[PDB]
RNA sequence: UUGGAAACGCGACGGUGCCAAGAAAAGCUUCUAAACGUUGAAACAUGAUUGCCCGUACCGCAAACCGACACAGGUGUCCGAG
RNA sequence: CCGGAAGGAGUGGUGGAGCCGACUGAAGUGCGGAUGCCGGCAUGAGUAACGAUAAAAGAAGUGAGAAUCUUCUUCGCCGUAAGGACAAGGGUUCCUGGGGAAGGGUCGUCCGCCCAGGGAAAGUCGGGACCUAAGGUGAGGCCGAACGGCGCAGCCGAUGGACAG
RNA sequence: GGACCGAACCGGUGCCUGCUGAAACAGUCUCGGAUGAGUUGUGUUUAGGAGUGAAAAGCUAACCGAACCUGGAGAUAGCUAG
RNA sequence: GCUGGAGAUACGCUUUGACUCGGGGAUGUCCGAAUGGGGAAACCCACCUCGUAAGAGGUAUCCGCAAGGAUGGGAACUCAGGGAACUGAAACAUCUCAGUACCUGAAGGAGAAGAAAGAGAAUUCGAUUCCGUUAGUAGCGGCGAGCGAACCCGGAUCAGCCCAAACCGAAACGCUUGCGUUUCGGGGUUGUAGGACCAUCAAGCCGAAGUGGCUGGAAAGCUACACCUCAGAAGGUGAGAGUCCUGUAGGCGAACGAGCCUGAGUAGGUCGUUGUUCGUGAAACGAUGACUGAAUCCGCGCGGACCACCGCGCAAGGCUAAAUACUCCCAGUGACCGAUAGCGCAUAGUACCGUGAGGGAAAGGUGAAAAGAA
């Protein structure tokens, strides 16, 4: 997951953001049948931002 | 980014039966300048918007017993796009 | 603040008004009518040290500054 | 509010294990550990049973029924067995699963 | 439609008299300093894109505001026909 | 029942998990009073009152239940108001669908009450990204046991100026 | 025109009524002013031995010859209760 | 196993080690010292740079060249500037309450003070602080009410160290010519006068020993035999368990985390005052606000007017652990409380009252197990 380029960090961040907003639309419809999918996308965004921070501090020193 | 500013669509007899006129209507982050929610809905649904109007809206209830209540606030937008521009199946409702 | 430059906060001290006025000189003694607080202050000249300045000065400061600069000077 | 279990939130047995009640009714009875609840100290077993008349909510059942279901206990079913009765037990050694300790009383393993 | 009435509103920054003698600052219209410009300026016209933030519900002479009350009290302005 | 007193025991009833007796020691140790304190319950008494002397009547409807809710037709009362539009202030009281314990001076199927859902849209109206008044504040500056007090430019400040339906 | 009558408005003259009120200052009736020393909104400034006051020791957030709150503080109580 | 209190259904996560615990990192909107500017706290308006925008960073004053430092907060404690009255004196002025209350400033985990120009009457001691004691002594006092030391002696703790100056080498700016004001090394730091210059604790793991019968709804109780004990502290479990559970008796334990000179506007003095037992008293001494104003080793301060003698010290420069205080916080304990008690609160500074500062409640209990009554 760290292997990706940071341009792919932006892409795979934005895809989770879009899916998260789509899950929200659904849930506001009331038909949110898979609640765990939300938290899964959120933690995935968390891991993504954290790994990019680790490539921040790493290398440049 | 766009996606998290747009919040969740309105659901009512009004905004739905106003979906048929070509208007679309949904909640957003209260801190959100009109032009931002315009660009966000535009580049989330691939439509060009020629009209927006925005209103801040504040609720408040109270769960039984001592607990005072006070539901959280928000803001709502209504948009009108160019005649053909009507948004897709997520407008399908 | 009245603080002088290498000077003086200006102190307080109760002022005593005594009456009988005949202590060691052969007499009954010396009663006291009242004490009450007081203070003071003092003068205001102007001299400089780095580039330019104008400060408060006491008579002790005017006296010491004629003997020599110290730090600030006329 | 009274606080929970004082047993350092430590169950003395897994949900897998066979076990026997050693007190109250059901003393001597045995079964598999269908539910362990360490922090509340509670143990599901096929021993104790109770007829719970769930109140009718028409939730597929207009008129309600009476289910037969087992009602949990705690650190009163005794731990694992081996010479056919409850036992004190001790930490052991390494196995082919050498990252593990097992158990024993005056005997083997569990 | 015809006839009539009429404002404290409009024409207004009208008239006349009076003494106790009746804000400021920006927008605004003129002038130049400085600067760029003096081939490509001002301004005009036509088309286009552009239009941010907050307030708008309801009570509001009162049962929804101040009066411990679904209180004979109090509450600034505006319209208020025959 | 017992002891001279403060008091003590027997027995039976409740109750559901801690407790007598003796000796010694330590006390926040003994209540009728304090217009004492907190709390509970009485009397006055089914009494006074039900909050403007602007009246109300019948039919029909709904409902477990109606003098009081809805509908119809009449009646009476305000009409420089007891109509209407705002600012202040209040804070969802607005609309729909339900409810009926408690609030409502009676009732209640109703409500400004309880529950849930919706409703609030501005380039042009008011304010802000414009302006300044009283007043406030204020680098520098003038004072002052401390904290602090003043004070030019400047800045803030509508109750006013400017401004496109 | 610190002129007259008189609504609004500001006020509070005499009587009654109210007195566990409709209201901790009111109501009906009556009465004073009503272009002025007038009435009123918003903003703002002055306070405790201090402010204000066409002057009553009035007013200074419902009882002001010295406000409220906290504190010194369990003030002191030759007095009364218990 | 987990999926916070929460007592709730659904979606699920977890031997690839979740959850919980110990330790580090990273993210951390807006307000608040708040600090780009304004502002009615959490809001309204900008400008500069980087960026494809989205986004990121900077923009307060005050010390500094600069690194860097300061704004604010903190229960009680510490120091400091300022500083009451009620009250006692059976009235009240001095006096007392009392340098108490309170305000303000500065700081830390403590602070303050501190290394004799002293204490004191033995030619004794030897920084400071705190405790005991002297001692209600000596004293102060409308000699009234009342206030009140210190030395010696016993203990806790105990260290003393650095500067300016004579004299060398400048170097810059000082002047009629091998010198003199602020700087930088050396040098030099005092009274029985010296220096000069010259002969373990954090997470945690391991841990001994009981079975039968009996009353019971249920056993830990009764009873019969039996065991451990460096472990009989304690809680839990259907009523009271050494041996059923959890257990410092004992034992082990981490990545990596805490612990010639010697001080001048000075000493001294006069005027106004004050601390100390010190109320003007014969009033020394310290401390000062105004004015004045010296000596320096046959030198200067002190020994309670003052003088001589005798005796104790070396001011006018700085730093300084520990014995001391306090309890926001944590652990253990109690002839403390146990629901009108105990904090105000079995939790809430809430509800409620006040424009505000501010004030401010009561309130506990199914059962062993929800088996919570189809
Ligand atoms: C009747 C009107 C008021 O009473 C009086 O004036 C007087 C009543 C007594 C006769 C008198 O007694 C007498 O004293 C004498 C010294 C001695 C004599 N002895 C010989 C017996 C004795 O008889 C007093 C002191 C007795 C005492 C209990 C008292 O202080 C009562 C106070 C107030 O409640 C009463 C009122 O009724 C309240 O009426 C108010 O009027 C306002 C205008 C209203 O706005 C309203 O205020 C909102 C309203 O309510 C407050
Ligand atoms: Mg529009
Ligand atoms: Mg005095
Ligand atoms: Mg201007
Ligand atoms: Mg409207
Ligand atoms: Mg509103
Ligand atoms: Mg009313
Ligand atoms: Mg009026
Ligand atoms: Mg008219
Ligand atoms: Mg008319
Ligand atoms: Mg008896
Ligand atoms: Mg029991
Ligand atoms: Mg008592
Ligand atoms: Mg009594
Ligand atoms: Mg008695
Ligand atoms: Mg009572
Ligand atoms: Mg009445
Ligand atoms: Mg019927
Ligand atoms: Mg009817
Ligand atoms: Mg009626
Ligand atoms: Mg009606
Ligand atoms: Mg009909
Ligand atoms: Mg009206
Ligand atoms: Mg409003
Ligand atoms: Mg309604
Ligand atoms: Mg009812
Ligand atoms: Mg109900
Ligand atoms: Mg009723
Ligand atoms: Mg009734
Ligand atoms: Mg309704
Ligand atoms: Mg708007
Ligand atoms: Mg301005
Ligand atoms: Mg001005
Ligand atoms: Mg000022
Ligand atoms: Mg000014
Ligand atoms: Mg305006
Ligand atoms: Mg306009
Ligand atoms: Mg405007
Ligand atoms: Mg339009
Ligand atoms: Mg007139
Ligand atoms: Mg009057
Ligand atoms: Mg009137
Ligand atoms: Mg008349
Ligand atoms: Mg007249
Ligand atoms: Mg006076
Ligand atoms: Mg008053
Ligand atoms: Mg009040
Ligand atoms: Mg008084
Ligand atoms: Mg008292
Ligand atoms: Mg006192
Ligand atoms: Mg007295
Ligand atoms: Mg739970
Ligand atoms: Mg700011
Ligand atoms: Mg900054
Ligand atoms: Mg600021
Ligand atoms: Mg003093
Ligand atoms: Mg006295
Ligand atoms: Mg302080
Ligand atoms: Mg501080
Ligand atoms: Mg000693
Ligand atoms: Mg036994
Ligand atoms: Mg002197
Ligand atoms: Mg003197
Ligand atoms: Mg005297
Ligand atoms: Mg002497
Ligand atoms: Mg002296
Ligand atoms: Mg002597
Ligand atoms: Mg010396
Ligand atoms: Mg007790
Ligand atoms: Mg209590
Ligand atoms: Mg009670
Ligand atoms: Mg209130
Ligand atoms: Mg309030
Ligand atoms: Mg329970």
């Amino acid at each position: 997951m760290r292997n990706l380029q940071a341009t792919d960090f932006a892409k795979e961040i934005d895809a989770r953001k879009k899916e998260l907003m789509e899950l929200r639309f659904q849930a506001a419809a009331g038909q949110l049948a898979q609640p765990h999918r939300v938290r899964q996308l959120r933690r995935e965004v968390a891991q993504l931002n954290t790994v990019k921070a680790e490539l921040a501090r790493k290398g440049e020193q | 980014s766009h996606y998290d500013i747009l919040q969740a669509p309105v659901i009512s007899e009004k905004a739905y039966s106003a979906m048929e006129r070509g208007v679309y209507s949904f909640w957003v982050s209260p801190k959100a300048t009109k032009t931002e929610i315009k660009d966000a809905i535009q580049q989330a649904f691939g439509v060009r918007v020629i009209g927006i109007s925005t209103m801040n809206v504040p609720g408040k209830r109270k769960r039984v017993g001592r607990f005072i209540g006070q539901r959280n606030d928000r803001k709502k937008a209504i948009v009108r796009l160019a005649e053909g521009q009507s948004i897709e199946a997520l407008a399908g409702q | 603040y009245l603080t002088g430059k290498k000077n003086l906060v200006v102190n307080s001290v109760i002022r005593r008004g005594k009456a009988r006025a005949d202590g060691g000189v052969g007499r009954k003694t010396t009663g006291i009518t009242k004490r009450v607080q007081r203070a003071n202050l003092h003068k205001k000249a102007i001299r400089e040290n780095g580039q330019v300045k104008t400060v408060w000065l006491s008579a002790n400061a005017l006296r010491t500054l004629s003997k020599g600069p110290y730090k600030g000077i006329e | 509010p009274s606080a929970g279990s004082h047993h350092n939130d430590k169950l003395h047995f897994k949900k897998g294990d066979t076990v026997i009640v050693l007190s109250g009714k059901h003393k001597g009875q045995t079964g598999k550990v269908l539910l362990a609840l360490p922090r509340d100290q509670k143990v599901v077993v096929e021993g104790v049973n109770v007829i719970t008349k769930n109140v009718k909510p028409s939730m597929t059942n207009p008129q309600g029924g009476q289910e037969q279901r087992e009602l949990a206990l705690h650190a009163s079913k005794v731990a694992l067995v081996d010479p056919e009765t409850g036992k004190a037990t001790r930490v052991r050694k390494q196995i082919v699963d050498g990252k593990k300790v097992r158990v024993a009383v005056a005997s083997g393993k569990t």
